[PDB]
């Protein structure tokens, strides 16, 4: 019992996607589909790869032949992404499909809010510094976040999330530039500069 | 339908996590609960189904914790004790509900199970303020120094809600966590009025209060 | 954070309440092992919780008496008894009074005032004790206890002290008689201190050490030696003596001891043909299916998982998990063939048409139902595969019924032939390739087998392991039990033997049913332990020697005698001294 | 409480039998029994 998805398929609004689950070796009638937003309980699309099972809207369509085992979506909706998994039928225990995360085209792009801070009172004085940019509602999830301390490049101690899935169905980015007191006193300007489809912003905290 | 599940756990290698699955909303007997194990960075992948009437159970080769589904009747749970503990053992771990037969359907599975399991202690944040900056300054907290996740930060329990938006933590050079809640406040708001996000860390038994201020 | 420091003689206290002279006498009690870590702390500018264990030890270095308190138990939510212990203006005051707890139990103290320190009431320990189980009522200086739960008997010891030291534990020996017994009943399995708020104070924990003790002539224990602190202290708990003369003696066994395990059961050969069940072309139909035993052979379980496999692998009886080295009797797989939704029909607990009329299986039955899916085999369509549709009543466990009567379901003789109310009880499945997956024939088995209680034949499938040479294992050879040192050998083996044995009939050597081959056996270690001492009249310095082994297994030397530690070699030779085997002679000199 | 002569006894829970003396034989305030070599009882001490 071995099948596989594709990794991720990155398809546009109004377009339909129709996710693979490929088996390898020996199969059966049977087959089961999921999406899964991040983090969550995986809900069941398709049943029996022949049915898709109460409660799964109509955009949710499945089927299979031989190794193929489809699940058929249309017409994608921004809220709508998630993880796509699949289940191979009997045959010996089973391979959950790896997933499909749905990136959709045509989302809103925008510059990251900058919410940019020092360190606490209490972080300057226990002596662990951290300068803290934040980044928000901008579409993809994408940046590169450079922080600047004074003019100059960090190199090091500067903090990097990977962008995340957000209420809105934007994307939003911590960034914590991490420092001894000392670092942070000495330096007047901890810029933060994300670098957002080639696009850098602007805001700072003055040190 | 629903599952009600064990709490958040931080396991040692080797050890034993005991996930409990816990059956309402449908009946534990009619039921193999699959169990799927989807880590952090990674997809699901099957452990075991077990049965509500036989103990008996299929488990995954794969890896293998030894994993013992055991089919409680007097309180309809479904027990996943995985043994044989890992950093890969860390990991969200989805009782499925599914037909009995070489049926196997399972929609609403657990909550999820997110179960750490590692080395390290489980430990809660150290909370501070964030300093500020028409009318509206830059304030919040950046969580600090916590495992495992998750963690739910609130505002000034319960008397802080709206202009909040949370940014769940950052991989850390500590390989530890560290996010930002930041809630959008006007400044005529302050000095009249306290910032307080109170983090709550489950499994290390962390509270700590603390203030906003300019 | 703890800041170790190190015992020293430390925490030795009468065992019981006898008295005794001049007698030394090997006690093995639960004390605090001499040279050991203890956790140290503060009260500075502190005091957690910390585990109970078997027993505890404690002390303090008190000019100002600020280490006054105790909490044990369980829990500290009350819900165990809740033991307390509180000492007041040299008042002992004590209860086991229970309550609700909180944060930062304490007391408090004042700076230079009437009254001194005040705050004698401070006693916001927790919020009110209820349920009384007990009660009663009463650097320059240390103080010592001991707090084991044994037998319910909570006990106590204690020496109130003068010193002089400030850094640490002075060095010096002092027993702790007994102060009380409180026959309280709790678990203890932690504790915490109670300071004074504005003193170190230490722990150890009390291990199932063995002392040589020396009681004096007034019966204070004056001395004592930790049988297994090192080479030499067991040497005086031998001889029950302070002063262990010159030469050798002998104290221990060393046993090296097995690396992991080794199972061994024939790989390939012949097994137990679960394929010639499962793959069989044909099974046999649903009213009368195939049983065939399966008898002394190592299991297949392993091949069941590369093939088009089953449609649902699901045990009954036990875990298919304890399979694999679970041990069945009489093992019985139950080959036939089904239709699809009938596989819901197959298993404990469960009624419909086949449980009831054509196949049946208990409900406290004991195996795995398999099926996996006929219809890219069977059907053209299949016709040879057919269930009994009617019988008048319900199937008793392992009842093959192949009686082709005809079921009479009106009051008139049906006399053989089918008419009115005469129904055939055979009905076929014609399985056609344009119906669906329901109506698919699976293709069915069920083992069933007997567990334990019958004597052995059959095991679970192979868990025999990989073969490890030249070093100390356990293991287990087809039956053959034992332990030893596994190598290659010389010695040709017999084709249809199995074991080589020796002059003194035991095991002395196999063959490896997997890829067979001679292999010896020899035992683990063995050799004993003798301490060679110049006389503690002069140096507590040994030298072990470790007889009749080679050295690894442990200044090294090497003899004819054994491994020997602790003793320089040297190229001279003088007149014997402390003999010790083979010829060579130590002795203290330079 | 009778010396000098072979009696029998129960002591607090000990029992035995001897010929109970006056000893000089210094115990310990908490030790209630004494002892010798064998482990045979030997010393005691009025309780009362
Ligand atoms: C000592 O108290 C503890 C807790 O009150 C008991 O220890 C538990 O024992 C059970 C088995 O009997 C274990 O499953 C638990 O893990 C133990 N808990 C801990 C914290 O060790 C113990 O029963 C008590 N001792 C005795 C002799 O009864
Ligand atoms: C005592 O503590 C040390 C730490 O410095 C540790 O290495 C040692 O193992 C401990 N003692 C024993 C007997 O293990
Ligand atoms: C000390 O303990 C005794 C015990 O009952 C108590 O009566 C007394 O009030 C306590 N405090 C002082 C200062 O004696
Ligand atoms: C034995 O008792 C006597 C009492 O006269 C005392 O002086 C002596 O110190 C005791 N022995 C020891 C070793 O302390
Ligand atoms: C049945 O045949 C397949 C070949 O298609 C083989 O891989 C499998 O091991 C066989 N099953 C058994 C139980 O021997
Ligand atoms: C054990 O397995 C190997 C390959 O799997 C085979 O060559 C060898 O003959 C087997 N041993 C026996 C006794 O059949
Ligand atoms: C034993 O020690 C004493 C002094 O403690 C010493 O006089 C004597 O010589 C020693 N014994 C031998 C055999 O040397
Ligand atoms: C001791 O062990 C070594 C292996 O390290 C071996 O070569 C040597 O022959 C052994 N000698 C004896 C006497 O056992
Ligand atoms: C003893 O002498 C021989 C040569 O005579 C030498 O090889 C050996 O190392 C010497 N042993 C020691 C312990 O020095
Ligand atoms: C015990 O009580 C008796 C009288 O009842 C008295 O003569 C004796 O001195 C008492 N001894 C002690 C130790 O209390």
């Amino acid at each position: 019992i071995v099948l596989t998805q594709s990794p991720f398929q990155s398809v546009s609004p109004k377009e339909k996607v129709t996710i693979t689950c490929r088996a390898s070796q020996s199969i059966s009638s049977n087959l089961h589909w999921y999406q899964q937003k991040p983090d969550q309980s995986p809900k069941l699309l398709i049943k029996y790869a022949s049915q898709s099972i109460s409660g799964i809207p109509s955009r949710f369509s499945g089927s299979g032949s031989g190794t193929d085992f489809t699940l058929t979506i249309n017409s994608l909706e921004a809220e709508d992404f998630g993880i796509y998994f699949c289940q191979q039928t009997n045959f010996w225990p089973y391979i959950f499909g790896q997933g499909t995360k749905l990136e959709i085209l045509k989302r809103t792009v925008a510059a990251p809010s900058v919410f940019i801070f020092p360190p606490s009172d209490e972080q300057l004085k226990s002596g662990t510094a951290s300068v803290v940019c934040l980044l928000n509602n901008f579409y993809p999830r994408e940046a590169k976040v450079q922080w600047k301390v004074d003019n100059a490049l960090q190199s090091g101690n500067s903090e990097s999330v990977t962008e995340q899935d957000s209420k809105d169905s934007t994307y939003s980015l911590s960034s914590t530039l991490t420092l001894s007191k000392a670092d942070y006193e000495k330096h007047k300007v901890y810029a933060c500069e994300v670098t957002h489809q080639g696009l850098s912003s602007t805001k700072s905290f003055n040190r | 339908v629903q599952l009600v599940q064990s709490g958040a756990e931080v396991k040692k290698p080797g050890a034993t996590v005991k996930i409990s699955c816990k059956v309402s909303g449908y009946s534990f007997s009619n039921y193999y609960i699959h169990w799927v194990k989807q880590a952090p960075g990674k997809s699901l992948e099957w452990i075991g189904y077990i049965d509500p009437f036989n103990g008996g159970t299929s488990d995954n080769l794969k890896f293998k914790g030894a994993a013992t589904l055991t089919a409680d009747t007097s309180t309809d749970t479904a027990y996943m004790e995985l043994s044989s503990l890992r950093s890969e053992d860390t990991a969200v771990y989805y009782c499925a509900r599914s037909e009995y037969d070489p049926y196997y359907v399972m929609d609403y599975w657990g909550q999820g199970t997110t179960v750490t399991v590692s080395s390290a202690s489980t430990k809660g944040p150290s909370v501070f303020p964030l300093a500020p900056s028409g009318g509206t300054a830059a304030l919040g907290c950046l969580v600090k120094d916590y495992f495992p996740e998750p963690v739910t930060v609130s505002w000034n329990s319960g008397a802080l809600t709206s202009g909040v938006h949370t940014f769940p933590a950052v991989l850390q050079s500590s390989g530890l966590y560290s996010l930002s809640s930041v809630v959008t406040v006007p400044s005529s708001s302050l000095g009249t009025q306290t910032y307080i996000c109170n983090v709550n860390h489950k499994p290390s038994n962390t509270k700590v209060d603390k203030k906003v201020e300019p | 954070p703890p800041a170790y420091t190190n015992s020293f003689t430390r925490g030795v206290y009468y065992p019981d309440k006898v008295f005794r002279s001049s007698v030394l006498h090997s006690t093995q009690d639960l004390f605090l092992p001499f040279f050991s870590n203890v956790t140290w702390f503060h009260a500075i500018h502190d005091n957690p919780v910390l585990p109970f264990n078997d027993g505890v030890y404690f002390a303090s270095t008190e000019k100002s008496n600020i280490i006054r308190g105790w909490i044990f138990g369980t829990t500290l939510d009350s819900k165990t008894q809740s033991l307390l212990i509180v000492n007041n203006a040299t008042n002992v005051v004590i209860k086991v009074c229970e309550f609700q707890f909180c944060n930062d139990p304490f007391l408090g103290v004042y700076y230079h005032k009437n009254n001194k320190s005040w705050m004698e009431s401070e006693f916001r320990v927790y919020s009110s004790a209820n349920n009384c189980t007990f009660e009663y009522v009463s650097f320059k200086n240390l103080r010592e206890f001991v707090f084991k739960n044994i037998d319910g008997y909570f006990k106590i010891y204690s020496k109130h002290t003068p010193i002089n030291l400030v850094r640490d534990l002075p060095q010096g020996f002092s027993a702790l008689e007994p102060l009380v017994d409180l026959p309280i009943g709790i678990n203890i399995t932690r504790f915490q201190t109670l300071l004074a708020l504005h003193a170190a104070y230490y722990v150890g924990y009390l291990q199932p050490r063995t002392f040589l003790l020396k009681y004096n002539e007034n019966g204070t224990i004056t001395d004592a030696v930790d049988c297994a602190l090192d080479p030499l202290s067991e040497t005086k708990c031998t001889l029950k003596s302070f002063t262990v003369e010159k030469g050798i003696y002998q104290t221990s066994n060393f046993r090296v001891q097995p690396t992991e395990s080794i199972v061994r059961f024939p790989n390939i050969t012949n097994l137990c043909p679960f394929g010639e069940v499962f793959n069989a072309t044909r099974f046999a139909s649903v009213y009368a299916w195939n049983r065939k035993r399966i008898s002394n052979c190592v299991a297949d379980y392993s091949v069941l998982y590369n093939s088009a496999s089953f449609s649902t692998f699901k045990c009954y009886g036990v875990s298919p998990t304890k399979l694999n080295d679970l041990c069945f009797t009489n093992v019985y797989a139950d080959s036939f063939v089904i239709r699809g939704d009938e596989v819901r029909q197959i298993a404990p607990g469960q009624t419909g048409k086949i449980a009831d009329y054509n196949y049946k299986l208990p409900d406290d039955f004991t195996g795995c139902v398999i099926a996996w899916n006929s219809n890219n085999l069977d059907s053209k369509g299949n016709y040879n595969y057919l269930y009994r549709l009617f019988r008048k009543s319900n199937l008793k466990p392992f009842e093959r019924d192949i009686s082709t009567e005809i079921y009479q379901a009106g009051s008139t003789p049906c006399n053989g032939v089918e008419g009115f109310n005469c129904y055939f009880p055979l009905q076929s499945y014609g399985f056609q390739p344009t119906n669906g997956v329901g109506y698919q024939p699976y293709r069915v088995v069920v083992l069933s087998f007997e567990l334990l209680h019958a004597p052995a034949t059959v095991c679970g499938p192979k868990k025999s392991t990989n073969l490890v040479k030249n070093k100390c294992v356990n293991f287990n050879f087809n039956g053959l039990t034992g332990t030893g040192v596994l190598t290659e050998s010389n010695k040709k083996f017999l084709p249809f033997q199995q074991f080589g044995r020796d002059i003194a009939d035991t095991t002395d050597a196999v063959r490896d049913p997997q890829t067979l081959e001679i292999l010896d056996i020899t035992p683990c270690s063995f050799g004993g332990v003798s301490v060679i001492t110049p006389g503690t009249n002069t140096s507590n310095q040994v030298a072990v020697l470790y007889q009749d082994v080679n050295c690894t297994e442990v200044n090294v030397f090497q003899t004819r005698a054994g491994c020997l530690i602790g003793a320089e070699h040297v190229n001279n030779s003088y007149e014997c001294d402390i003999p010790i085997g083979a010829g060579i002679c130590a002795s203290y000199q330079t």
